RNA sequence: UCGGUUUUUCAACCGGAUCUUUCCUUCUGGCUAACCUGUACUCCUUGUGGGUGCAGGCGAACCAGGACUUUUACUUUGAAAAAAUUAGAGUGUUCAAAGCAGGCGAAAGCUCGAAUAUAUUAGCAUGGAAUAAUGGAAUAGGAC
């Protein structure tokens, strides 16, 4: 379509490509630090968990992994970093 | 498999040219395909090329005047000898004079007139025009 | 490559023409012969320190080496005193620019001073026809990749 | 394109650019590094080792934080497999699809995956043996697989 | 099969002769002499046509069996002697001294000599042995043997001998920097000085030749022959002083010499 | 200061440089007993054509991580004190050559000892812990190797009036055209 | 200038030399030839014009001797590929195919000849080291 940037993409059009499709390859992903209504310090959980997640020293389940990302259980804060 | 990469990032020129679009991406990229593109620079073909060659295997974009034709590759790559260079051109040049057919010779990689200029004949890589 | 029982036989060998005095003892006994064969390739220590025989042996032997020297790989040891060595190709078909893939069985002669195995790169010379076949013999034994004794079992 | 069945997918998971820092997912590479000689003890493959520091831990690559991969790094501490994770499992799975003829015959469907994965396992094989890895002449039959199991 | 060869046929026959590939069908095969049948010149050849002294092989005899020919000393009453390289060629009507020297192209020039330097033959040497009872003698390319020469002699070495005895007066060791002969091959009859060796193992050895016009070339030390110092030879040279010119060089004289 | 701080002998710059860390040390308490594993080798006083001068230091690459741990505000000290100089912090990295076609190869040559990845490296280096993006390279028209250096916009303030002076002393260390640049 | 000839102003096109942050197998010396050199100073235009010259010190300009060298596949140059034939010079076999002669004086006797090029690939030695494999130091028995 005569002249498209492909070295500067939009932050919209990136949106719309997936993960590997674009220019720069890099991930969707962004996995979290958790606040738990039982402990006072955060843990780090990532968004697609794979397998059963526990806090601190209480087993407790913070993250079910079903399908892509990851059931957080009842409600927890959580930030990108 | 992707075999030939180089031969891949010449098929995508070429269907850009033919589309009329100004921009490509090659995909893999890399090395020999990037000393085509200066090669073919050096003539001017292609107008600007630009890769995003990052942490992984590379990834061009060529900005292009659209004044190019078609870029061929051959990936059986013959051991060119001295002579028969002649037969080459006459086969895969268009013109008589105009194109550049390009060798991979122990020189580097260049056109066949400048590896005439230096009497070194290699293997054949592609040709432009 | 043989190594070990040297003069156990039917017929007891000899170095020939070249003898060792009974009358008075010297230093290291026993004089065996042995010539530098030249281009260059390096006499094994093996073959002076080790006391074998072999009269078909380049270094030990009457045997000479000039001619044309070719390197090929290792295939049959499963011999004594012998070697087939697989020489690799590129015939040139002029019909289609290409190159084929060929095949020749070199046989050759290993001298007792060479330790070689099965699937090695090897430096063999011509010689005066001494088998049948073998008009050849090992001249150097280089490593099989690039690791001397490294090649071992899991943990 | 993935070997065997017909179908492309891209199912592929990426890697991100400045193989270095992460610098707010905190932890010394020691510590990281101690985790996973503690988790090889206990019993776990380099790729459920990756699973479980992903689940709990702030790491992204141990290539990233340590110099060393995980395989590397256990080779370092001989800390290692037997037959390398993938060549295990594919043993394992081959075992337990002989197990299930064994049981009920007439499975054709069954018998032509059971070939696949043998074959799969050949070529394998081979690349571990070109490699210096398993020791050479390695049989993956019944003889030997069940013998193997874990 | 079964044996020797006699005959040889006109067309089977070395080049560098210029033999009528019509008239006739046979050429003269040179006799067992001292060069090689491909570097050696028959003397039917020579006297027939190099210089025109006959027409015929009946002419040719008559020539050679009235015994007024001399090659390096003795007559020589068979017609198909091998003459070869460096040869002096006495014929006792008029005193017409030749040596058998090459010429520019790779062609036995009739070059003519007074008695002066057609007095001494240059001799290469092929192999120095110790004889019986213990005694050195030298080889000389024309097969010849000289038994006690001087001990410092060794291959590629080249020697003077005085035809009237079989001695040696002088010789020209082998040295890089030292003018030179080429006598066989694509590059044959041009003249150098030897600039770098290239000794190798087992078999042909190389050296390389640069002439007064600039241009090098490589060549194995069987065609080599050593003629003397940079500068001066011992042995007078061909016109155009046996120099490979150019193609364009050549042409270039050809349309400058119309004279008539 | 000869021992502690050189690593080597001589120069004026060198013994300057050792003044710095001097009076950086008489602060007492952070910016003393946290920094005396630091070893300072050859500095280059490097010119920006046209105007300022930038300070290229190299230190060993044993270290490097001990340099990370503190740098930053040690950095912003040698500015104020020797006067708008720009301080660059890099590592010596060898660079083997490349195995030609003659000569006895000696070893397999580490990949961490090659020209372009070393290059990567110490670019890496010499923008202070606000790390690369993006490596584009444009090639002009005319045959020339520029490079842009996609920098995230998460705290520029610490380089930010010193791109060109980074710049002009990369083009001094090796010969590579380089750009940096920051996305909306 | 008496159609050719080379400096300069400039372009282009390689080639080789370079230190470059970055190396040519390596020395055991043979031998050095030239200066980083300078020891005495000067022939001489006020002196880096000019170098004979031996006591610290240039490796390559090749000699011969080891020690080991990842190997090849390419390609260049060279050597080779017997002649006849083919391609192709020169030459009035009356022309032509031919052949390899002939042509030129004063027609009383002296010189140009009879070239070169390919004929590929297999081996032979060099220039090149991009392309394509191949192999280096992971249980270091690793390097200097
Ligand atoms: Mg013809
Ligand atoms: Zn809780």
């Amino acid at each position: 379509v005569l002249v498209q940037d492909l070295l500067h993409p939009t932050a919209a059009s990136e949106a719309r490509k997936h993960k590997l499709k674009t220019l720069v390859q890099s991930p969707r992903s962004h996995f979290l630090d958790v606040k738990c209504p039982g402990c006072l310090n955060i843990t780090t959980v990532f968004s697609h968990a794979q397998t059963a997640v526990t806090c601190e020293s209480c087993s407790t389940v913070l993250c079910t992994p079903t399908g892509g990302k990851a059931k957080l259980s009842e409600g927890t804060s959580f930030r990108r970093k | 498999t992707r075999t030939s990469v180089l031969a891949d990032a010449l098929n995508a020129i070429n269907n850009a040219e033919k589309t009329g679009k100004r921009q490509v991406l090659i995909r893999p990229s890399s090395k020999v395909i990037i000393k085509f593109l200066q090669v073919m620079q050096k003539h001017g073909y292609i107008g600007e090329f630009e890769y995003i060659d990052d942490h992984r295997s590379g990834k061009i974009v060529v900005q292009l005047n659209g004044r190019l034709n078609k870029c061929g590759v051959i990936s059986p790559r013959f051991n060119v000898k001295i002579a028969d260079v002649e037969k080459w051109t006459a086969n895969l040049l268009p013109a008589r004079q105009f194109g550049y057919v390009i060798l991979t010779t122990s020189a580097g990689i260049m056109d066949h007139e400048e590896a005439h200029r230096k009497h070194v004949s290699g293997k054949i890589l592609g040709f432009v025009y | 490559s043989t190594e070990l029982t040297v003069q156990s036989e039917r017929a007891f060998q000899k170095q020939p023409h070249i003898f060792t005095n009974p009358k008075a003892k010297a230093n290291r006994k026993t004089k065996r012969w042995y010539k530098n064969v030249g281009l260059g390739f390096k006499t094994p220590k093996t073959a002076i320190e080790g006391s074998y025989i072999d009269k078909k042996c380049p270094f030990t032997g009457l045997v000479s080496i000039r001619g044309k020297i070719l390197t090929g790989t290792v295939v049959s040891t499963r011999m004594h005193r012998t070697i087939v060595i697989r020489r690799d190709y590129l015939h040139y078909v002029p019909k289609y620019n290409r190159y084929e893939k060929r095949h020749k069985n070199v046989p050759a002669h290993v001298s007792p001073a060479f330790r070689v195995q099965v699937g090695d790169i090897v430096t063999v010379g011509q010689c005066r026809p001494i088998s049948k076949t073998v008009r050849f013999n090992v001249l150097k034994v280089a490593s099989a990749t690039g690791k001397a004794n490294k090649q071992f079992a899991k943990f | 394109g993935r070997m065997h069945s017909k179908g492309k997918g891209m199912s592929s998971s990426a890697i991100p650019y400045s193989r270095n820092a992460p610098a707010w997912f905190k932890g010394s590479s020691d510590g990281v590094v101690e985790q996973i000689i503690k988790y090889a003890r206990k019993g776990l493959t380099p790729s459920q080792i990756g699973v479980l520091l992903r689940d709990a831990h702030g790491v992204t690559q141990a290539k990233v934080i340590t110099g060393n991969k995980i395989l590397r790094i256990l080779k370092s501490n001989g800390l290692a497999p037997e037959i390398p994770e993938d060549l295990y499992f594919l043993i394992k799975k081959a075992v337990s699809v002989r197990k299930h003829l064994e049981r009920n015959r007439k499975d054709k469907d069954a018998k032509f995956r059971l070939i696949l994965i043998e074959s799969r396992i050949h070529r394998l094989a081979r690349y571990y043996r070109t490699v210096s890895v398993l020791p050479p002449n390695w049989k993956y039959e019944s003889a030997t697989a069940s013998a193997l199991v874990n | 099969a079964r044996g020797p060869k006699k005959h040889l046929k006109r067309l089977a026959a070395p080049h560098h002769w210029m033999l009528d590939k019509l008239s006739g069908c046979y050429a003269p095969r040179p006799s067992a002499g001292p060069h090689k049948l491909r570097e050696s010149l028959p003397l039917i050849v020579f006297l027939r046509n190099r210089l025109k002294y006959a027409l015929n092989g009946r002419e040719v005899k008559a020539i050679l069996m009235q015994r007024h020919v001399k090659v390096d000393g003795k007559v020589r009453t068979d017609t198909t002697f091998p003459a070869g390289f460096m040869d002096v060629i006495t014929l006792e009507a008029t005193n017409e001294n030749f040596r058998l020297v090459y010429d520019v192209k790779g062609r036995f020039a009739v070059h003519r000599i007074t008695d002066e330097e057609a007095s001494y033959k240059l001799a290469k040497v092929k192999k120095v042995q110790l004889g019986k009872k213990g005694i050195p003698y030298v080889v000389t390319h024309d097969g010849r043997t000289i038994r006690y020469p001087d001990p410092n002699i060794k291959v590629n070495d080249t020697v003077k001998v005085d035809l009237a005895t079989g001695t040696i007066t002088d010789f020209i060791k082998f040295d890089t920097g030292k003018l030179v002969y080429v006598t066989g091959g694509r590059n044959l009859g041009r003249v150098g000085t030897i600039v770098h060796r290239e000794r190798h193992e087992g078999g042909f050895d190389l050296v390389h030749i640069k002439d007064s016009l600039e241009n090098t070339f490589v060549t194995r030390l069987n065609n080599v022959f050593v003629i003397g110092e940079p500068g001066r030879p011992w042995i007078s040279l061909p016109k155009g002083k046996g120099i490979k010119l150019t193609i364009s060089e050549e042409r270039d004289r050809r349309r400058a010499q119309h004279g008539l | 200061p000869q021992a502690k701080i050189l690593s080597q002998a001589p120069t004026e710059l060198e013994l300057q440089v050792a003044q710095a860390f001097i009076d950086l040390e008489n602060n007492s308490p952070e910016l003393k007993a946290d920094l005396r594993a630091l070893q300072f080798k050859s500095i280059r006083e490097i010119e920006v054509a046209g105007g300022k001068k930038a300070l290229a230091v190299f230190v060993p690459v044993p270290s490097l991580a001990a340099y990370h741990k503190v740098q930053i505000k040690l950095t912003r000290e040698l500015e104020k004190k020797f006067q708008d100089r720009h301080v660059i912090f890099l590592a010596e990295r060898r660079i083997l050559p490349k195995p030609s076609r003659k000569s006895r190869q000696t070893q397999k040559r580490p990949r961490s000892r090659t020209l372009t990845a070393v290059h990567d490296k110490i670019l890496e280096d010499l923008v202070f812990p606000t790390e690369i993006v993006g490596k584009r390279v444009r090639y002009l028209v005319g045959g020339n190797k520029i490079q842009k250096i996609l920098l995230n916009s998460k705290d520029v303030q610490h380089i930010d009036n010193k791109l060109e002076s980074f710049q002009a002393v990369y083009n001094k260390l090796t010969g590579k055209q380089i750009v940096f640049e920051i996305p909306s």
